């Protein structure tokens, strides 16, 4: 049905809306974690 | 904005203003604030922190008491 | 109009021509392999995203297992890793990922039972391997007066993997039923983020299953 | 300029003897620093009678998260110990004067 | 007959009491923890949301049957 | 066969049972917290209202079943 | 038939049981908070009322449904 | 037919279980807070009586519904 | 038939449960306040007495209506 | 069809449910108090025994009502 | 017919429900109190025996009621 | 008919929740007792198993009677 | 008839209150512990998720039989 | 006849609850004791698992009896 | 001890009617209410007496009771402690009087013509507390007084307490107003159930073994009636203060 | 059928295991190298 198709399309839109709120937060979290690993690697190089 | 006064038998440690306290109470860590409710509690050998506009100093109180009003 | 149906099949019997559960498992495996290919060949010293998944999932789970049980997390690392990176992925693929059991000309009981059988085989192999007679300990021994239910405790442990399989099939199937109900009445999930709640519930269920496997292993340790 | 640890060696012994029933009342005599010309002895008790510093001027009910018994058991030894410390330090000042 | 409506009523009633008191206990524990110390509030709220999600899962378990019986 | 009336009666009562004591325990925790930390109202009463909203929302779903009996 | 009478009984009873213990917990926590620190009674009592009203809302929902089934 | 008698019995039983533990924990918290301080004991004693009264009102609703069913 | 007897049984049992559990919390709080500040011994005696008096007030409501069903 | 049998069973069970959950909390509170301080001693014993007898009375009602149906 | 069988089941179940949580609270309070301090072990053990006797009294009352209904 | 199965269901179900949570109360109480003082752990060990045995003695009364219903 | 439908309602609905309160209490205790001691945050989380694994397993024991009896 | 189905639903309905509240309460005491004393470990955990097993034994009995009557 | 006889039968009813209906419709509750009012007036007259600050003399008891009630009302609040004090004192010793006289000899059998016929032997006692009309009137009067006091003190406050409690989103009103409205009906039903329940108990329980069974029952009933009178008197002031607050 | 990706993912898991161990080993080498430099 047309209404069902709109709901299915809207489900993807909600996922994208959720991604916009949370995915950038996760990316920043990974960058902080990766930077910490890089900082440890930098410490090894400096040591 | 509460008058914190860390005192000791040998001398007084500090008497400055404070925004937050991280009190290591015996049965569980408790926070103190500008207009805190009345409390009076024993401390244990542990770690006490105070926040100065977002700066943490580890006083590391080894035991004692505290009275909150 | 509600049209939900049970996808119960026999793992022992040959796969059916439709094989909805098998198809979902194949799709989840393909997606996981695609992610692994994207993160392996295009891997750098400090990758972002590609290595972020590894660092925040595999390393985090290894650290958690070591904290819970160090030197035994290493031994059963493959079991917990297999529980992870799966089931949750199958549910994400089954969370109305463009199909929603529509346009056809974990929830499977057999798969959950097989997973619990693998968990119980992990018990029979590793748990009490350091003792051998550990399974007989505190079970009708000389102190059986205070340990009469010890054999009952073992039966519960035997029933613990079965309950884990039930919890894998349950909730996951529930999410499907709730999505079908929302489609039948009040579509597009619901006023609340039904889809998001279902996804979070599936992820939490997968994490809880992995933690339950690790905790059962630790309990078998002592 | 002694530390309170120095007086602990006698304070804990006195309070242990008190709790065990070996001693029933505790007193302290020290050279009170009345003035730089006069230093007379003064007797004080170490069995807290009503803490007559400011009587009960302040009236705020407190919560005893350790518990009343635990709070009193922990604080009273500390109070008598700081009283002993104050008496000893006053006596040192009187001695030097 | 009406027995199907009785079934739905019983299902929703028994599925609403459980999470109904559950979430209450969830937030109760969270708020005693906060009143004890408003410094770990981030972790407290995260675990509170986890508990709320589990209670909501129980509620959905007891609630979807109400519409399923209608089917 | 007037089972609809008992159905709605049981639905409303046995859906309202839980959120009642849920409200009770959440506000017990909150009044304790305020008796500890009063100015934290801006956050603690927000968590209060969130937990409240879940509870009477579940009860209101029960009420929607009660009205479905009317439907 | 007597189904209406048992319906009203079920309605009022199952809707009143919850708010009873609810009020119990509400004013219990309120009285411990006030005895602990009654300087903030102004708000503690206000919270009790808002909470008392929230549980009484469910109580009167049960009562009014019972009345409606009775008439 | 006798089912009205069952309705009345169920109604009063529900209205009795409801506020029992309620008033129990009410007076428990009251005596607790009084023991914490006999100074503000009068204020808390005044405040707990409305809590007792609300629970009693719910019980009375449960009882008078049974009486209404009887007549 | 014995449905009225079942009504009497339900009334007496489900009206005995409430006060029975409640008075336990009542006197438990009472003895707790005895163990902490027994200075209030007279006050706790009076307050526990009135609290129970409410509890068997509910109980005797249940018992008398149960007799009425049996009458 | 044997309604008196289920009536007696229900009466006994729902009369006997209460005193156990009562007496539990009852003696738990008193024993915690005496562990805190043994001074009250008999005074608390006396406070406890009468409170337990109060629920014993409800147990007596539960047994006696079933006995009347039983003979 | 079968009514006696379910009657016995209800009797035993509703006579076991109460004393279960009863003895649970009994032992929890007793172990907590004896953990507070030794030297009152004999007295807490005597009160423990009193509590288990009082709970198992109602337990055996339900059990013997079911046993007699068995014949 | 299946009323014997209803009897077995009531026997296994009712009378199990009571001891089921009583066991939890017992072990939790013992746990915080030993956590506060581990030197009394031997006495805690002695008290635990006996309390568990008594609550399980109630549970096994619930179970073996159901087996008797099964015959 | 619809007795299988109301049986499905019983199966799914029952076995929800207890696990709901368990989901409450597990995180209540966990957050109390973590606020009391944040250094144990990992271990408290693990001992929270084990309780999750048991209580949700009970809830799914209810749900799986609800689907089995449903089909 | 679906009465056997109703019996099975009711049986498992209360069968998977005993541990529900039990794991809820047991974990609370465990984590609270750990926070109070993190030094003690593996003894609280052994008692923890013993209590979990004893609590869930009743649920297993309920489920297995349900299966036996259902097949 | 034995109670060989005396258990003739048991009979109860919602209410009892009285004579005098020709000139003006009178129920037995009106007769009881008039008697209670007359007793209260007589006690006040005796309590007043010479009124020359006479200590004791049975007037000091009434003075102490009034002083205790005034202290309780003052502790509850002080905005209307003086003006509303007579209103609460009206319920005090009047609800108490209604609770009293229920244990009088043949309180439930007063005015019975006679178990032989019972044609028109309506019991002309009908305890005023044990009548729905009296409790309903008292509760309506109390609710009207509370509403008027709230309107006079803060007319905007009474409306803003509900309509403007939280204008944005939802508000405490409606639910609060509904709760207050139920509060008058709740108070009425409380007096209706109380006293009536005590009388039903004194009838039924004493119908079997009327020897030391009715004694503790009547003691508990008297304590409950006094507690209920005090509870209603304090609850009127509590509702008024909540409206003011 | 479920274990099809278990062993396959094991190689992928084994491949990242060395990287995580290498990153962990760098901290050990960092401490050893830093300590040697100070001494």
């Amino acid at each position: 049905t047309l209404f069902i198709a709109q709901l299915i399309n809207f489900l993807l839109l909600i996922f994208i809306l959720r991604a916009l709120l949370y995915r950038p937060v996760m990316n920043l979290l990974n960058e902080r974690t990766r930077r910490i690993e890089e900082s440890v690697r930098d410490a090894e190089k400096v040591r | 904005p509460i008058h914190l006064e860390i005192v000791t038998a040998e001398r007084v440690i500090l008497s400055d203003d404070v925004d937050m306290i991280s009190a290591p109470t015996k049965d569980g860590r408790v926070g103190i604030l500008p207009r805190h409710a009345p409390l009076m509690t024993i401390l244990e050998p542990g770690e006490l922190d105070i926040i100065k506009n977002g700066e943490r100093t580890p006083f590391a109180v080894s035991g004692g008491f505290m009275e909150v009003l | 109009h509600v049209e939900v149906a049970a996808e119960v099949i026999f793992d022992g019997i040959p796969g059916f021509p439709i094989t909805n559960s098998f198809v979902v498992a194949i799709i989840i495996d393909i997606f996981v392999i695609a992610l692994a290919v994207a993160a392996t060949r295009n891997l750098q010293m400090v990758p972002r995203g590609l290595q972020n998944v590894m660092e925040f999932i595999l390393e985090s789970l290894y650290n958690l297992f070591r904290n819970i049980n160090a030197k035994y997390v290493a031994t059963a690392f493959p079991l917990v890793a297999t529980i992870f990176l799966f089931v949750l992925f199958g549910n994400w693929f089954g969370l109305l990922p463009g199909v929603g059991s529509i346009g056809v000309c974990a929830a499977d009981l057999n798969f959950t039972f097989a997973i619990a059988v693998i968990s119980f085989v992990f018990i029979e192999y590793w748990g009490f391997r350091a003792l051998g007679p550990g399974y007989l300990k505190k079970f009708f021994n000389t102190n059986g007066i205070m340990s009469f239910v010890g054999i009952i405790e073992f039966i519960s442990e035997l029933v613990k993997p079965f309950a884990l399989a039930f919890r894998l099939f349950g909730n996951i199937f529930a999410g499907e039923v709730l999505l079908v109900v929302m489609a039948f009445l009040v579509p597009l999930l619901l006023p609340l983020p039904f889809y998001g709640f279902e996804v979070f519930v599936g992820f939490i269920q997968a994490l809880i299953f992995a933690l339950l496997t690790y905790a059962f292993l630790n309990i078998a340790v002592t | 300029a002694p530390k309170l640890e120095a007086i602990l060696g006698v304070a804990i012994s006195a309070i242990n003897g008190f709790q065990s029933g070996k001693y029933d009342e505790l007193y302290i005599i020290y050279s009170e620093f009345i003035n730089t010309l006069v230093q007379r002895p003064a007797i004080k008790q170490l069995l807290p009678v009503e803490s007559p510093d400011i009587s009960t001027t302040t009236n705020v009910d407190y919560t005893y998260e350790p518990g009343e018994e635990e709070v009193l058991n922990s604080i009273l030894p500390r109070y008598v110990e700081t009283q002993i410390y104050q008496a000893v330090l006053e006596s040192i000042a009187s001695e030097h004067s | 007959e009406g027995l199907n409506l009785v079934a739905t009523a019983l299902a929703v009633g028994l599925g609403a009491i459980g999470p109904g008191v559950g979430i209450g206990i969830i937030v109760s524990g969270a708020v005693q923890a906060i009143g004890r110390n408003p410094e770990i509030e981030n972790r407290v709220v995260t675990y509170m949301f986890i508990g709320i999600a589990f209670t909501e899962a129980l509620a959905i378990f007891g609630l979807v049957i109400a519409f399923l019986i209608g089917f």
